[PDB]
């Protein structure tokens, strides 16, 4: 009924659309550095 | 409220099933209705989940695009449509209710669960079945008391109701399953437990009532005279 | 970053015309845009929203159908009542709206010819300093209207303000005046004063020029 | 799947169970939580509990869960006749979009007296030569779910074809009866001279032989 | 059944503080969207701020500064403040209720003037006409909005044309008003035309008569 409305709305994703309104896919790399052990460092070179 | 479904659906391998998943006692509300399948001897997998506001179904990617589900306002119930039928896809598919929360894991959690409905695939096509006579010999009355009962043979749409008199017997009556066999048919088995001085003066009969094939056959046994 | 131009400004209709109303942005946007009408006087009101669906207490007359580019807003029934101006908005990422100009929609009316009446500034005027000289239009159809005044067979610019009132609810007649503003020791300089317009109306531009001091 | 869990586990009327469903790090060590259900064999599922602290309505103060790293912990405070259910950890996986479920566990509180079981064979009847099938029957009774092995012989060679086993039905008295059934055709019943069934419980071995003639 | 009411408009200087006041009746200051549309007289509709359910607020590039937007949750009003105004602020805004990308609630407005000037007396110059024929007064340097007028203290009705107020460049507005007469009565009855307004009160009786030269 009135005032009570779905939090979630759609995202209208048309190809006519401009620029700054294009999908675009988003990655995020969240870093955290406790008093653990570190697992993953950086890479080993493999030069000539 | 609560979540009711369909009856048991038999189809082919290679047919299309639909049903309905009705809520009773109010309708789907806001909350994602989803779809969750169990299977004897392995576990639950998860084909996607219903909003009832927008229309809107996010699928899984373990499986294609060979299955839909849709909702209607109107009525409040959920559909879904599943396209090439294999006999891997024997299981009951259930209908679920997520219920949201706040905080740091975000994961869905099932509240409400449908009452069930049960698919199965067969080749086999519906055939009329038989009922034979069983009795016992001479050697195996030793004592006062003889096993005796009717067996059901050639029965495509699952074991049917046994009842002895019409009923008019519940004490040692027991009732056999089916099982899986090379042709892929079923057969059950029936024994009772009656004293052997009832023999000469009651008979016994076995009353089958099979619903998807609209018969009814009467028939009577009585113990062998040659032995 | 986004502009907002519409085609259309001022339009004519009868009661059984569409309006057929335009509405185009600058960047594509889908399925995201609302009209409203906003009476004089009158707070404005909502029409429809996202371009596709319709308000439950609007009149189901309005529709709209755009995908990306091009909008329109037209009306199969056009009533007397929904006599307003047209606005269609767009939001950004930051709920950051903009509006745009406004579009009238005017009830057709005779061309008729604009009558003018020149009035040159009494006596009582002479003692404040300032010397006020306007001329009249009335029963004048549609708005394009020349105002030009003509002083001493010389073209002035920057002098005079329009003034245009709201149409009547009898017979939708526009009148039109302007108002000249000058000093007493210019107003001396000067002897001929006059204002010409142009219209469909008339085959000829029509001048009334007096004199100063004539009886 | 991605999600592993015990097959099978033994309780006890008094003593504590733990439950280890443990699973990848994009579902189960990540930040996602773990749901539990209990499947009890002939009713639908229902939530146990949910968010690893919180219990809804209608489910006993005896059922609690925790989270410890990336592993998920269920304990049980006593064990009833009605926990025998099979239960799943339910948890959000990133890298297959969408929920997922555990292996499942089998936890089976139960006793029996079992004994030795009793086999009695019915020998088909004249009618039945008439359908151009032979079916052999041998009827087991009074015996445990265990060792229900069937062997079919003929006094000179073992019968390999025809030959399954049915899952046996609780009776009345906590009891468990099945059969078996042995397709054969009435051109060679008559072929043999005696047929038997042999039932293997618990190393006691009873053999019974029927006359056709 | 929304019912928005706002106050506080009036005349100030472009050098001072103003702070507004948006009601709502059946809805709540903490729970929707919220926008400040502000049209100008005689040009569309405009957007200045918008503020969200939550602590957060945004603004339009020329308005970015000097505004502060403040909710109250004790007696559910919306309270917007101006600690800096300029000549171009002069318009009519409503404040409104609204959802994501839209907004269809909408509320009344409250006229706001900003100038250097202050009250001043309407100075009423007759029209003479010409020798059907046009008659009227032009009010010229008054202030402020708005001036009502009237014709033989209401009795005449018909052919009334005012003339809406015209900002001139000396920060006073302008009127004029006009009525059709027909020029066999021009020398029969006798036309005064009223001009007041509450501001000053001051009421002038000034007839107009075609007699004279220049």
């Amino acid at each position: 009924g009135f005032n009570c409305y779905f939090p979630l709305q759609s995202y209208g994703f048309q190809p006519t659309n401009g620029v700054g309104y294009q999908p675009y896919r988003v990655v995020v790399l969240s870093f955290e550095l406790l008093h653990a052990p570190a697992t993953v460092c950086g890479p080993k070179k493999s030069t000539n | 409220v609560q979540l009711v479904e369909s009856g048991a659906e038999v189809k082919k391998p290679g047919s299309s099933v639909k049903v309905s998943c009705k809520a009773s006692g109010g309708t789907f509300s806001s909350y994602a209705i989803s779809w969750v399948r169990q299977a004897p001897g392995q576990g639950l997998e998860w084909m996607g989940g219903i909003i009832p506001i927008l229309g809107i179904a996010n699928y899984a990617q373990k499986f294609q695009g060979r299955v839909t589900i849709t909702a209607d306002k109107s009525t409040s119930t959920a559909y879904m449509e599943l396209s090439s039928l294999r006999s891997e896809d024997t299981a009951v598919y259930y209908c679920a209710r997520e219920n949201g929360y706040s905080g740091y894991g975000a994961a869905a959690n099932f509240d409400l669960w449908g009452r069930g409905t049960l698919v199965t695939v067969s080749s086999a096509s519906t055939k009329g079945p038989s009922v034979f006579p069983l009795a016992p010999s001479s050697k195996s009355t030793s004592g006062g008391t003889a096993a005796l009962g009717c067996l059901v043979k050639d029965y495509f749409p699952e074991p049917v109701t046994v009842s002895w008199n019409s009923g008019a017997l519940t004490s040692g009556v027991h009732t056999f399953p089916a099982v899986l066999q090379s042709s892929g048919l079923y057969s059950l088995s029936s024994v009772v437990t009656v004293p052997s001085s009832s023999l000469g003066t009651q008979t016994y009969i076995c009353n089958v009532n099979h619903k998807p094939s609209n018969t009814k056959v009467d028939k009577k046994v009585e113990p062998k005279s040659c032995d | 970053d986004i502009q907002m131009t519409q085609s259309p400004s001022s339009v004519s209709a009868s009661v059984g015309d569409r309006v057929t109303i335009t509405c185009r942005a600058s960047q594509g946007i889908g399925s995201w845009l609302a009209w409203y009408q906003q009476k004089p006087g009158k707070a404005p009101q909502l029409l429809i929203y996202a371009a596709s669906t319709l308000q439950s207490g609007v009149p189901p007359r309005f529709s709209g159908s755009g995908s990306g580019t091009d909008f329109t807003l037209t009306i199969t029934s056009l009533q007397p009542e929904d006599f307003a101006s047209y606005y269609c908005q767009q939001a950004n990422s930051v709920l950051a709206l903009t509006f745009g100009g406004g579009t009238k929609v005017e009830i057709k009316r005779t061309v008729a010819a604009p009558s003018v009446f020149i009035f040159p500034p009494s006596d009582e005027q002479l003692k404040s300093g300032t010397a006020s000289v306007v001329c009249l239009l009335n029963n004048f159809y549609p708005r394009e209207a020349k105002v030009q005044w003509k002083v001493d067979n010389a073209l002035q610019s920057g002098n005079s303000q329009e003034s245009v009132t709201e149409q009547d609810s009898k017979d939708s007649t526009y009148s039109l005046s302007s108002t000249l503003t000058l000093s007493k020791a210019d107003y001396e300089k000067h002897k001929v004063y006059a204002c010409e317009v142009t219209h469909q109306g008339l085959s000829s531009p029509v001048t009334k020029s007096f004199n100063r001091g004539e009886c | 799947s991605v999600l592993t869990q015990p097959p099978s586990v033994s309780g006890a009327p008094g003593q504590r169970v733990t439950i280890s469903c443990t699973g990848s790090s994009s579902n189960i060590g990540a930040g996602y939580d773990v749901h539990w259900y209990q499947q009890l064999p002939g009713t639908a599922p229902k939530l146990l509990i949910y968010g690893n602290s919180n219990r809804p309505s209608g489910v006993p103060d005896r059922f609690s869960g925790s989270k410890s790293g990336t592993s998920a912990s269920l304990a049980i405070t006593g064990l009833q006749a009605e926990d025998e259910a099979d239960y799943y950890c339910q948890s959000y996986d990133s890298s297959l979009s969408g929920s997922v479920f555990g292996g499942g566990t089998k936890l089976t509180v139960l006793g029996q007296p079992k004994a030795a079981p009793s086999v009695t064979l019915f020998p088909p009847s004249s009618e039945e030569l008439q359908a151009n099938k032979a079916t052999l029957v041998c009827l087991i009774s009074d015996f445990y779910p265990g060792a229900v092995t069937v062997a079919w012989k003929a006094d000179s060679s073992p019968v390999k074809a025809g030959v399954e086993t049915t899952t046996p039905s609780k009776q009345s008295n906590n009891k468990y009866a099945a059969s078996s059934y042995l397709s054969l055709t009435p051109e060679q019943w008559k072929s043999h001279r005696s047929y038997s069934c042999q039932v293997t419980h618990e190393g006691s071995t009873v053999e019974k032989t029927v006359a056709p003639t």
